[PDB]
């Protein structure tokens, strides 16, 4: 019936149950074996591909007995896994399984269109530089073609002479040597065609192996001769005229056009209103700000034990102590003497004792319901606790973990709190990647799609050391698949990854193949796949950098000469010298004598303030409640309207007209800053 | 020489040469010329070979001779007033990362295979040196007929290692450029085993590199 | 006509791509045609446009002037192999201007000239970031001369190629640490240049960190203070 | 109520609740180790080491993972008495110095583990069934399930220039 049809899918219990399983899906193709079809593991784990598949069969009958582009997929990937249960394409196709998430999910269903957005854009200047690699990539054909053979041992310079066996000299030594057969070999970048010289281009842009081609160029002599050392030292011209050309300026004016056109993102409304952007970054602020605690204790006892720490020359002895034992810290060495290895338990215990008790003091003076409310004293907390731990699980070890010597590292953090612009800074990007979760989302859905794909496609390649495939370097496990990739993302040798994938390869014995195909192993796929992650993954990461840096562009360009926040946030402070917590109001006995300590561009000046501060502020437009009654939320409006806007009279409640139209929603409290 | 001596007496005296001095461009200039005859009487009399590398100097002073020159190194310059709070902390960063790493790996790659009763290391004809380990988490050493002992200076001829302060931010630093971060990563696993020291080197490679080139990237988008 | 020219642009490209290695000998004479048509094809596209619709025009146009040298520079050659002087090095370069044939689609794209409309004003302003930026490398080249020349005299029989002992040498190892490919393999053969892993010969190093640290300062200062700034310009001339 | 009338607190701090006992699962029994030479097939723990073919015989001999797991015991003691004591009188705050030591907890375990590992690898094969993955699940949940209540309890990133860290109310 189309009513129990339509009521169960559509609110909450339908949602959370089904992407809870597409989740479980997935990370059930991440724990596959690759090397063995036949692993008690990988019997197992069949059985919930068909646990699965059962349930979002009745998700496609429940949704196709209500109605008669996103949900044709969500028919192949049901329809491939009862298929599943060329077989080795049917396998490889059920990767597919997040892609229902980023129809589900609608803070995933845009993300994946900006990028197809930022496709179209800039496949105009994409052209420019595909037919400059072609230009390139032919001017290479004409200088290396035929040039990049060599021989085995370097002696002999044709492939006719190349035949027989030749000495290596291990450790250089003349007395130690192995008899080994003469091969005449390729390179494995060349120019011999166009289309091998395209390739060969792409990776002197990663940077990647660079050197490797320009010294095999510079000794390149005749067709089909081995190389002549130092023949042609001129074509380095070549190579740095092309890494000027593309590995540079053409990969910057393709970054400097999404900067600028991804400006256009926040820039294609158009607002002429009365107030422009740093009116509407003032106001706001005196809107919806809150004020604030400053646990000021009372008893003269505890007020004895505040004024000491509150104070500059307690801020000023812990935050050299920090210092000291980040010194005591690099000390450390291996092979140190014992009074050298014992001065850092000797004083580790001391620098224990500074800093526990500096917490003890923390929690007498501040009242220590007032102690864990700020938030860097729950981080010195835990620092002081588990260096306590510590100090005893080493004691305890000699009276019969180097985890928990790490907590002595970590006090060097605190010195950070002191450092307001280093704060701010961190403050601003660590928020922006928060705000923006899904353009990440998106990276990790990346690496976990072509890492499934690694361990079908290169999981049975063996081991072998003194190969790229080894034991730090595979496609066998998961988490081994996707250090692989990250190692490429960061450009880490991946054109000899992808040379250590391609067909011919060593099988590892485990893997099921017949007597007489043990080479039988890679797939010359592995160019796609290297060059497509390793462009997919730079779309990626210049997406993210600069959604991030979109974010934060009005404290980018915040132009400290003006006014800011700062002025801003230094105000608060003051005010919370007068209250115990928010409360709205002070008295009027604290009115006058505020203005003597703030910066003239928020506050007044140096001089003398008979004539300014003391006719001014009755002079500006200020609220009218009774006497010392006057609250935060409506002078921080007005105490602003000093340093800019300016106006005339009469029309002062011509600034809450604005304060609809050119303003977001209600602000419901705003008739304090109106009159 | 006689260009310093014909551009002091053209303007007067001591305080004419300071008209001579003000300027910083000239200081440079004269630097150069004091150092050019330090170095070329004192070679005369030892009849020096380190303090000929000062020569290079000297093509400074062309910029000094080019007016439209001097006009962009005021403004390189300019542009690192903005990036100082991110190389301060990038700086601080390379501290906390090489202390951990002193202590974490402190003297662990000192072992490596070697021939049995020799002093020679084996490898296969492509691998590098790497570190072992004798019946732990780490490789177990299994060329042919070798055996693992602790005598060995390290990694790359002993330079990337975390034995002293001075060592281990030198292999942070070079980890933080990621060029080379992988062979460091493989060589702790190497020596200890491969569960824990990931969490180590992505973490690095993901807040000193990625982290910090978006500041700075940020820094320069805003400053331009 | 929009659609005519295309013929011999795409079949001049094609031409110049199907050169490869051991390729057939139909081949190499399939392209000994393709050269003697298409010049003279080029010269009929050229020939009408300078006699029919003004030869003082025809010079007028930026284009218009790179179609004449195509002509004038591809006969030439064909004039070189014909009087008994091959010239053996001079078979190849020329190869390499006749590659100049596959410029001729600048004037199919008609979607970034603004942006070369824009950069060509700016080359007074392009060079002055890359003067200051090659006299840099120049100073850190001669500066590891004096450091690393004549010091690589090791004893084993590896070859360690990116070294200090000529200045073009040396230079070429400067621009490779500026890249940042393999830039510690160069510091490690500094290192052992000097005693080894010990407290005065260990400060090679600072020679190394300082020219990728300040190196790539500039770099960052120049390909970005150009690509905003004479990429928002653009962005400035296609809004107007 | 904010911060501690939440279900995303409550969740978490009931999940806790689970790793409380199964952290006290391990800590009792003694199944983590099969000896196993072919009968002398003994189950190594913290506290007894039996060794059965009925003959069963245990007794005790080890003591490092013993000691350092009174220490995983009384963070949770003392995690607790700071977590009861926060869900009344309006103090929240109080919340936060119960969950560090419950990442404490958990990593006193983690010593616990690797401590009981090396024991069964100077002494025949081993075998875990009972009392490693029960840890390894008490681990995981407490070393996670503190770090995650102590991120559901500090305030946030304010996200605006006017929020400020620890604002008001
Ligand atoms: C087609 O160009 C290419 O082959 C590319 C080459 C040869 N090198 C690399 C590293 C690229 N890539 O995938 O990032 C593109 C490239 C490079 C510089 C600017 C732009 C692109 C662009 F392709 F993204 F446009
Ligand atoms: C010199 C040397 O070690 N030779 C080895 C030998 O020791 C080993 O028993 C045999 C088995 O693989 O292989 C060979
Ligand atoms: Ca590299
Ligand atoms: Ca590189």
């Amino acid at each position: 019936v189309r009513v129990l049809c339509h009521r169960i899918v559509n609110a909450t219990w339908f949602t959370n149950f089904i992407l809870l399983f597409i989740l479980l899906s997935s990370a059930a193709l991440a724990a596959e074996d690759p090397i063995r079809a036949e692993s008690v593991r990988n019997q197992i784990l069949g059985y919930f591909d068909i646990a699965f598949t059962s349930v979002f069969t009745v998700e496609i009958v429940l949704k196709m007995t209500t109605y008669g582009y996103f949900n044709i997929l969500d028919l192949l990937v049901v329809a491939v896994s009862l298929i599943s249960m060329v077989v080795k394409i049917l396998r490889v196709l059920r990767v597919l399984r997040p892609l229902r998430a980023i129809n589900r999910a609608k803070g995933l269903k845009h993300v994946v269109q900006c990028v197809f957005v930022a496709i179209r854009t800039i496949g105009n200047i994409v052209l420019v530089t595909t037919l400059l690699q072609f230009m390139f990539a032919c001017i290479g054909v004409q200088l290396f073609k035929g040039k990049f053979f060599s021989c085995n041992d370097l002696s002999k310079m044709t492939e006719e002479e190349c035949r027989g066996y030749y000495y290596v000299y291990k450790d250089g030594d003349p007395t130690q040597m192995e008899l080994r057969p003469r091969q005449w070999i390729h390179n494995d970048f060349h120019f011999d065609n166009v289309l091998s010289a395209m390739m060969s281009l792409f990776t002197v842009s990663t940077f990647e192996g660079w050197p490797q081609l320009l010294y095999r160029a510079i000794d390149s002599n005749e067709e089909d001769m081995g190389p002549v050392y130092n023949n042609r030292v001129e074509m380095a011209i070549f190579f740095i005229i092309y890494i000027i050309l593309i590995a540079f300026f053409m990969m910057n004016i393709f970054v400097g056009f999404v900067i600028v056109t991804f400006q256009e993102q926040g820039e294609t409304e158009y607002k002429n209103c009365e107030l422009d952007k740093n009116q509407r970054q003032c106001v706001q602020y005196a809107l919806k700000a809150r004020p604030l605690r400053c646990y000021i204790p009372k008893n003269p006892y505890q007020y004895q034990v505040w004024y000491v720490v509150t104070s500059s020359y307690f801020e000023y002895l812990m935050f050299a102590l920090i210092m000291l034992n980040t010194i005591c810290l690099g000390m450390q060495h291996y092979h140190q003497s014992e009074e050298m290895n014992h001065i850092s338990d000797i004083l580790n215990v001391a620098f224990t004792i500074i800093f526990t008790l500096e917490m003890i003091l923390k929690l007498l003076a501040f009242k220590a319901r007032g102690y864990f409310g700020d938030p860097w004293n729950v981080f010195d907390f835990l620092i002081v606790i588990g260096s306590i731990i510590d100090v005893i699980l080493s004691e305890i070890d000699t009276f019969l973990s180097a985890f928990f010597r790490l907590f002595r590292v970590m006090r060097l953090i605190k010195l950070l709190s002191r450092a307001e612009g280093v704060r701010t800074l961190l403050w601003t990007f660590i928020k922006s990647f928060q705000a923006l979760p899904y353009v990440a989302l998106l990276i990790v859905m990346l690496f976990f799609i072509y890492a499934v794909i690694g361990m079908q496609m290169f999981g049975k390649i063996a081991l072998v050391d003194g190969t790229q495939i080894n034991r730090n370097n595979n496609f066998q496990t998961f988490p081994q698949a996707v250090l692989l990739l990250f190692r490429c993302a960061t450009g880490e040798a991946w054109q000899e990854i992808l040379l250590a994938c391609s067909y011919g390869k060593l099988c590892d014995p485990e893997s099921d193949y017949a007597p007489g195909e043990e080479y039988t192993c890679g797939t010359n796929f592995a160019y796609y796949y290297f060059i497509s992650f390793y462009m997919l993954c730079a779309f990626l990461i210049i997406n993210l950098f600069v959604a991030v840096i979109m974010d934060n562009f009005d404290y980018l360009t915040r132009d400290w000469s003006i006014l800011g926040p700062h002025h801003l946030d230094e105000f608060k402070a003051i005010w919370a010298e007068y209250d115990p917590e928010a409360k709205g109001r002070i008295k009027h006995l604290d009115v006058v004598t505020l203005l003597r300590r703030i910066q003239p561009p928020l506050g007044f000046g140096k001089f003398c303030p008979h004539r300014v501060a003391c006719k001014r502020l009755v002079g500006m437009n200020m609220p009218l409640n009774s006497d010392g009654t006057v609250t935060f939320n409506a002078t921080l409006f007005a105490l602003v309207r000093t340093a800019l806007k300016i106006k005339t009279e009469g029309n002062f409640e011509q600034a809450n007209e604005e304060l609809r139209a050119i303003i977001k929603k209600i602000w419901k409290r705003t008739s304090m800053k109106l009159l | 020489s006689i260009e310093a001596a014909m551009k002091i007496i053209a303007y007067g005296f001591l305080f004419h040469q300071d008209a001579y001095l003000r300027s910083g461009w000239n200081v440079l200039d004269f630097i150069i010329v004091f150092l050019g005859v330090f170095t070329a009487i004192l070679e005369q009399v030892n009849v020096v070979k380190a303090l000929r590398a000062f020569r290079v100097l000297r093509p400074l002073r062309l910029v000094s001779g080019v007016p439209s020159l001097q006009v962009v190194l005021n403004s390189i310059f300019k542009a690192m007033l903005p990036l100082f709070h991110i190389a301060l902390l990038v700086l601080f960063m390379v501290i906390i990362y090489a202390i951990i790493g002193l202590e974490l790996f402190k003297g662990k790659m000192h072992k490596t295979c070697y021939y049995i009763g020799t002093d020679i290391v084996a490898t296969v004809e492509n691998e590098k040196p790497s570190p072992c380990a004798r019946t732990g988490s780490g490789r177990p050493c299994t060329i042919n007929g070798s055996e693992c002992r602790g005598g060995w200076p390290g990694p790359n001829h002993g330079i990337t290692h975390f034995d002293n302060f001075g060592f281990s931010m030198l292999t942070v630093y070079q980890c933080i450029t990621m060029e080379g971060w992988t062979d460091v990563l493989y060589w702790v696993n190497d020596a200890i085993g491969n569960e824990w020291p990931w969490i180590y080197f992505v973490t690095l490679i993901l807040l000193g590199s990625f982290f910090i080139l978006n500041l700075v990237l940020g820094v320069l988008s805003g400053e331009f | 006509f929009y659609w005519l020219v295309i013929l011999i642009v795409a079949l001049n490209t094609l031409s110049i791509a199907s050169e490869h290695h051991n390729q057939p000998l139909w081949l190499t004479h399939l392209q000994d045609i393709a050269n003697r048509v298409l010049l003279s094809l080029f010269t009929i596209e050229m020939l009408l446009k300078m006699y029919g619709l003004g030869l003082r025009q025809y010079f007028m146009s930026i284009f218009n002037r790179f179609d004449c040298f195509v002509v004038c520079s591809g006969i030439l050659e064909l004039l070189l192999v014909e009087s008994g002087a091959m010239t053996p090095l001079g078979i190849s370069v020329l190869r390499c201007i006749r590659l100049l044939r596959l410029f001729k689609i600048t004037k199919y794209w008609t979607s970034l000239s603004n942006l070369v409309a824009s950069l060509l004003n700016s080359i007074r302003s392009i060079a002055s970031l890359l003067l200051l930026l090659f006299l840099f490398i120049i100073i850190f080249a001669l500066l590891g001369m004096q450091l690393f020349g004549g010091r690589y005299d090791f004893e084993d029989t590896e070859v360690r190629r990116s070294n200090f002992d000529n200045f073009p040498q040396a230079l070429i190892s400067v621009f490779q640490v500026l890249t940042g490919e393999d830039w510690n393999s160069v510091m490690y053969n500094g290192i052992m240049a000097y005693g080894g892993p010990s407290y005065p010969g260990v400060l090679v190093c600072i020679y190394f960190i300082i020219l990728f640290v300040c190196g790539n300062y500039i770099l960052l200062n120049v390909f970005l203070a150009i690509a905003v700034d004479n990429l928002a310009e653009a962005e400035s001339l296609t809004s107007a | 109520m904010s911060p501690t009338e939440a279900p995303k607190v409550r969740v978490t701090l009931f999940c806790i609740l689970v790793g409380i006992v199964l952290a006290m699962t391990a800590v009792v029994s003694d199944h983590w180790a099969v000896l196993s030479p072919h009968c002398e097939a003994a189950h190594f723990g913290l506290w007894r080491i039996c060794t059965k073919r009925g003959e069963k015989n245990c007794s005790y001999f080890s003591i490092s993972a013993a000691a350092i797991s009174v220490f995983s015991l009384g963070f949770l003691i003392m995690g607790t008495i700071c977590a009861l004591m926060a869900f009344r009188k309006k103090r929240d705050y109080l919340l936060r110095p119960a969950s560090m030591f419950y990442v404490f907890a958990g990593l006193c375990l983690f010593v616990s583990l690797e401590v009981m590992r090396q024991s069964v690898k100077r002494m025949i094969e081993y075998y875990y069934s009972w009392s490693f993955a029960c840890a390894c699940a008490a681990f995981v949940l407490l070393f996670l399930g503190g770090i995650s209540l102590l991120l559901f309890s500090l305030p946030r990133m304010p996200q605006n220039p006017w929020e400020s860290c620890m604002d008001a109310e």
